[PDB]
């Protein structure tokens, strides 16, 4: 399972942690396939993989509110193309992702805040446009 | 979904 010591969890989130919202997960979905597969494979995830990924997020962060403050629409070639460097690195490092499968990830993204406010926190005004540059991005890239 | 705190989830 995941790695981490209750310090060492902030060092690559910031204060998120898996093991008290791993319970809520069960809870919730407790048999949900995307779920199972983080178990399956985290198992053999170690720190210098989650580290890599966060850094991943950030750099995706990076380009979306420099395309996003820009005031650039969801839509747009640039955050379209944003949505799929989000797919493609996501699903490699939890679950493989469909265009509809997490489309609706990203709309359900802002019912629980504790990703929004763990997200945004780089940035007031994202979890939202996220969602719709990702679902959008799911419309053209969905034949 | 998945660990309701970084990025993946739960719901469609
Ligand atoms: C970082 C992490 C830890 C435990 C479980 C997880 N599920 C997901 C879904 O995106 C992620 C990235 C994690």
């Amino acid at each position: 399972g995941i790695n981490l010591t209750p310090e060492e969890k902030f060092e690559v989130f910031g204060d998120f942690d898996p093991d008290q919202y791993e319970e809520e997960v069960r809870e919730r979905w407790g048999n949900t396939d995307a779920y199972r597969q983080s178990k399956e494979k985290t198992a053999s995830y170690t720190k210098e993989d989650w580290q890599r990924i966060q850094d991943e997020a950030d750099e995706l962060t990076r380009r979306f509110v420099a395309l996003m403050d820009a005031g650039e629409p969801a839509d747009s070639e640039g955050a379209m193309d944003a949505a799929e460097d989000h797919r493609q690195g996501i699903a490699r490092n939890h679950y493989d992702c469909g265009y509809e499968m997490h489309t609706c990830l990203g709309e359900m993204y802002v019912s629980d805040e504790r990703f929004t406010r763990n997200i945004d926190a780089a940035k007031p005004g994202l979890a939202a446009y996220m969602r719709d540059a990702i679902l959008a991005n799911a419309v053209r890239h969905t034949p | 979904s998945c660990t309701t705190c970084e990025c993946c989830c739960s719901c469609a």
